[PDB]
């Protein structure tokens, strides 16, 4: 999961 | 700059992320977005025109920002959705199973639904704790977005998102989707801020  | 949830801003003249709401900090104008879209005095654009300064942040650990405006700024309880608008209620948070939407300039208004609570994500950077899980879909530049239920309850702000190659969930099913956002009520409460409802 990655910020956005 | 009118000042409605959804709408994109700019930080330093290069990333993008979406606001999340207006608040109030006694006299000072501000609106909520996600800590990881901006270091504390970083400058915030809309349109091309200076609106405000990073004024607190946290990222990693927990993912929250607020940005305070300069008074010629009009605060607004508004949630973008298209060309129309959710009006801001109240900040009640919903449970898990609740129906929920989110509002950013990249994908613009998606719903789907809440589906755990106190997430962690492991972000590069560091993890982040706490978040809550929903379904609905989002892409990079929605950052710092208004999660908001269709009755007017504020839910929280645009964290990240298991981002597929074209740059968002979108095209994979609801099912496969972890899309995470920060918590309204301990940013209201560590800042200080009262929402602007309508």
């Amino acid at each position: 999961a990655a910020p956005l | 700059a009118n000042i409605v949830g959804g709408i994109e801003y700019s930080i330093n003249n290069a990333s993008l992320c979406s606001v999340g709401f207006s608040v109030t900090r006694g006299a000072t104008k501000g609106f909520v977005t996600a800590g990881h879209c901006g270091t504390v005095n970083a400058t915030a654009r809309i349109g091309g025109a200076v609106v405000g300064t990073f004024a607190a942040r946290v990222f990693p650990g927990n993912d929250r920002a607020w940005v305070s405006l300069t008074s010629a700024q009009t605060l607004l309880p508004r949630v973008a959705n298209g060309s129309s608008f959710v009006t801001v209620r109240g900040s009640t948070e919903a449970a898990v199973g609740a129906a929920v939407c989110r509002s950013g300039r990249t994908t613009g208004y998606q719903c789907g639904t809440i589906t755990a609570k106190n997430v962690t994500a492991n972000y590069a950077e560091g993890a982040v704790r706490g978040l809550t899980q929903g379904n609905a879909c989002a892409g990079r530049g929605d950052s710092g977005g208004s999660w908001i239920t269709s009755a007017g309850q504020a839910q929280g702000v645009m964290s990240g998102l298991n981002v597929q190659s074209n740059g968002n969930n979108c095209g994979i099913p609801a099912s496969q989707r972890s899309s995470l956002f920060e918590r309204l009520q301990p940013i209201l409460s560590q800042y200080g801020l009262s929402l602007v409802t309508g």
